[PDB]
């Protein structure tokens, strides 16, 4: 979705790419053009250098605003136009929507996953972020592995190499009897 | 000396529960003669004991009194070491391993430390155990608190197809004091007892360990709100009864106006 | 076997215990027991005159209709406490619960006009906060020291409802001119045992203190010092009651775990949720 | 065990673990050397080749002296009726013939 808002700015800085098969040269200019602003207002008040993109065909993008503003929708998303939280938003609900005597183990211990936080200054600006939403004197730390692309595959790699997995599956005897109820039952 | 029992029993009913040990001892001193006798029926705190080859604890009472010694459900061992005693179901010592390891989770659950163990017995149509559960209070807090749980658990298992009549009878003997500065020292004791019985369907995903732990969990969810709120709130309420913090005279002006509802709302029945 | 001498530290420790409004059953249930009424009736004598000096019993005085308190802090030896109102001696019997001989005590005269002034202002007080309250004011001339040793009690005692419950307050007027360190104490006991058993117990050590400016000043001060620790204790207390489930009962059993969650039986049984792996 | 080094050599612990814990060979010959003694000389030809009931007497008093050893080697219940009745079947045979 991110790529989605950012070709909807690049439409508005005069690039048009609306091909299915172009879509995936705007997630190519959101993995490596794009980056977060610390000060998302400050920076947007300015006349950035503008670098270029050369794009498969040969061309030359400058990209401009367009760079800071497209991932700033993880925080705002009211830039898309809906009522939903950003990202720093959803850290402080989940975590304060918990038993209040975890509150600081778990602001002493945040994990980052996923490809969407590959951005530069993602991690800055979500502790800036979490500084502002959590309560005063409370150590925020947060994790940023080197495998947030395959940190879900390599939890899956050492929870399926151990011997308890083999009752941790549902068989497929199991799945003939009872059926779909039975993912459900067996669902953790 | 029957009436002298029941006296007796009224007499522990109404007695202190900070000196439990104490006075029963000094009760039983009275006349000895009836000393396990009353054995079966006062609530005292439990004791800890300590198994040694494991490294673990296990509480003690009378299913787990093996002659005079003590079946460590960790080890399966007597202790005072009596090579005599009465093992417990193979079967159902492996049962039982599982369930103190359950119960160590749910002790874990609720109580964040303390003690637990649980010990099992036969039954010809079914088995029975008890369920020991002591957590002290934080040491290093000022809370000096003591829960201790007694869980006496009889399955009832009915002839085939996997469905028991769980039968179940708990006791909690609460403890607790807070030296805080706007009440000095504030000492609450207390205690508890109940049953419950259902007949769960027995599975292979619902075996009678489980069952017993929901048994468990809903009857000391039941007992610590039942103690909160009833009792303790009952408690609250005696003491605002006896001394009231407004101003009589004022109470008279809204206890006035109060009667003068209660002849308006009786006014136009 | 035990022999006779300690059964009367076994019936002063039985008796000494014993809850409000409960004595009565507690002498039957030690009275059908001990077997020898004239050992608990020595032993457990001096236990019924502690019990009943201690816990400030009310006795009825039947001449004035006052119902005065029997403090620690006034006697004559056979159960001749000197009654501080109306300066009348009596007797009186710790079982019968009933006073005897309203003789006319000629008190030396120690602070007298404090006993009725400080004790007509801790009348209004009593009349003012507690409900079935009961005021008694001793006056002593303590070690070479004026004191006034006025006591606050009110209890309810409602065996059909299965509590108790006694309000007990003592406040050591200490009449040191210059600064009445005024500190006393208001312990009380509650019991309630309705298909159950629970035992509130408590005191708050109260510390103040005041120049004894005047008499009729003082009084009311002295009931200021008094509204002030009273009001605040009380309410104190019913706040504790309120942070209770969340603080007190969590240091010894959660209401529910730290996942906010019931226990998944089926789980833990089923497979060790990852416990080995860390 | 090349194999099973292949298996593990390859961060593969599934079927190495499985080798030994899956295969029920384990407990399957700690059992089997629990009533290995007791399987090994067996006084049968005593019952053999004994036609005179006297032979016969000598002959199943030693069979039973024999067996005592299954207080240390947890004999099943109805294993060891079934065991008694095979007993009484070849003494049946042995009488049939001799009678």
């Amino acid at each position: 979705d991110v790529s989605r808002f950012l070709r909807l700015y690049l439409r508005k800085e005069g690039y048009d790419f609306h091909s299915s098969s172009e879509f995936e040269i705007v997630k190519a200019i959101k993995e490596r053009a794009c980056y977060l602003s610390i000060n998302p207002q400050k920076d947007e008040t300015l006349e950035t250098e503008k670098a270029q993109y050369y794009l498969p065909d040969g061309s030359t993008i400058e990209i401009g605003p367009s760079r800071f503003r497209a991932p700033e929708l993880l925080f705002r998303p009211d830039l898309i136009g809906e009522e939903s939280e950003g990202i720093h938003e959803v850290l402080v609900f989940a975590i304060q929507k918990s038993d209040m005597d975890l509150r600081r183990t778990l602001f002493s211990n945040i994990v980052l996953s996923g490809g969407s936080t590959l951005f530069k200054g993602f991690g800055d600006r979500l502790l800036s972020e979490v500084k502002k939403l959590a309560p005063k004197d409370v150590k925020i730390r947060i994790s940023a592995p080197q495998e947030r692309l395959y940190s879900t595959w390599i939890g899956g790699s050492i929870l399926a190499s151990l011997d308890t997995f083999k009752k941790m599956w549902v068989s497929k005897k199991e799945y003939e009897e009872d059926g779909a109820r039975s993912i459900h039952r067996k669902t953790f | 000396s029957d009436q002298q029992l029941d006296c007796a029993l009224d007499l522990m009913r109404r007695l202190p529960p900070q000196q439990i040990e104490k006075n029963l001892s000094d009760l039983i001193d009275l006349v000895p003669s009836l000393c396990e006798d009353l054995l079966s029926s006062v609530d005292q705190p439990l004791k800890i004991a300590r198994d040694k080859v494991v490294g673990k604890d296990y509480l003690l009472c009378d299913y787990n009194r093996d002659g005079d010694s003590y079946r460590s459900p960790w080890s399966n061992k007597y202790d005072p070491p009596l090579e005599d005693g009465a093992m417990p179901s193979a079967r159902l010592r492996k049962l039982e391993v599982e369930a103190n390891n359950a119960f160590d989770q749910y002790r874990d659950l609720y109580f964040e430390g303390g003690v637990s163990s649980v010990y099992l017995w036969d039954l010809d149509h079914g088995f029975a155990g008890v369920i020991l559960i002591k957590k002290a209070g934080d040491g290093s807090k000022k809370i000096k608190g003591c829960w201790d749980s007694i869980h006496v658990v009889e399955v009832q298992e009915k002839s085939s197809g996997r469905t028991a009549h769980y039968k179940l009878t708990s006791t909690v003997m609460l403890w607790l004091q807070t030296n805080k500065s706007g009440s000095g020292t504030m000492n609450l004791g207390g205690s508890l007892t109940r049953q419950m019985e259902k007949d769960e369907t027995v599975s292979d995903c619902s075996p009678h360990i489980a069952n017993i732990g929901r048994l468990v969990e809903d009857m000391e969810n039941k007992i610590r709100s039942t103690l909160n709120e009833i009792y303790f709130g009952k408690t609250k309420d005696i003491v605002n009864g006896l001394r009231s913090v407004q101003t009589f005279a004022d109470k008279s002006k809204q206890e006035a106006l109060k009667n003068d509802l209660v002849e308006a709302l009786k006014r136009k029945q | 076997r035990v022999s006779d001498e300690e059964k009367v530290r076994i019936a002063a420790k039985f008796i000494t215990h014993a809850p409000p409004g409960e004595f009565n059953e507690v002498f039957n249930d030690v009275r059908l027991l001990l077997n020898n009424d004239n050992l608990l009736r020595e032993g457990a004598a001096h236990a019924f005159a502690q019990y009943n000096m201690d816990q400030f019993t009310p006795v009825k005085i039947e001449g004035y209709e006052d119902q005065v308190l029997i403090t620690e802090h006034g006697d004559l030896g056979n159960s001749r406490f000197l009654d501080p109102r109306n300066k009348i001696s009596f007797k009186f019997d710790h079982l019968r619960k009933e006073a005897s001989d309203p003789q006319p005590e000629e008190v030396d005269g120690s602070l007298k006009s404090w006993r009725e002034s400080c004790d007509s202002a801790l009348r209004a007080y009593v009349k003012d906060h507690y409900s079935n309250g009961f005021c008694t004011v001793y006056a002593k001339n303590i070690d070479g020291q004026q004191t006034i040793i006025a006591c606050i009690e009110s209890h309810q005692f409602q065996p059909k409802n299965f509590w108790n419950g006694r309000w007990r307050s003592e406040w050591k007027f200490t009449i040191t001119p210059p600064t009445a360190q005024v500190v006393g104490v208001l312990k009380i006991q509650v019991h309630y045992y309705e298909d159950g058993n629970v035992q509130l117990v408590s005191h708050k050590d109260v510390q103040d203190s005041v120049t004894v400016s005047n008499e009729a000043q003082t009084a009311k001060e002295f009931i200021k010092i008094i509204e002030h620790a009273e009001n605040e204790y009380q309410t104190a207390i019913s706040e504790n009651y309120q942070t209770m489930s969340d603080t007190t009962f969590k240091a010894l059993r959660r209401q529910l775990p730290v996942t906010r969650t019931k226990i998944d039986w089926n789980k833990i049984l089923s497979y060790k949720i990852g416990k080995e792996m860390q | 065990l090349l194999t099973l080094d292949i298996l593990k050599h390859g961060k593969r612990f599934h079927a190495t673990v499985s080798f030994d814990t899956d295969t029920g060979l384990k407990q399957a010959l700690e059992t089997v050397n629990d009533y290995n003694p007791l399987m090994k000389d067996f006084p049968l030809n005593d019952l053999l080749s004994a036609t005179e009931l006297d032979k016969i007497r000598q002959a199943l008093v030693a069979i039973f002296t024999h067996l005592r050893k299954i207080r240390n080697t947890k004999y099943p219940i109805q294993r060891a009726l079934r065991l008694v009745e095979a007993i009484s079947r070849d003494l049946s045979s042995q009488l049939l013939k001799v009678l």
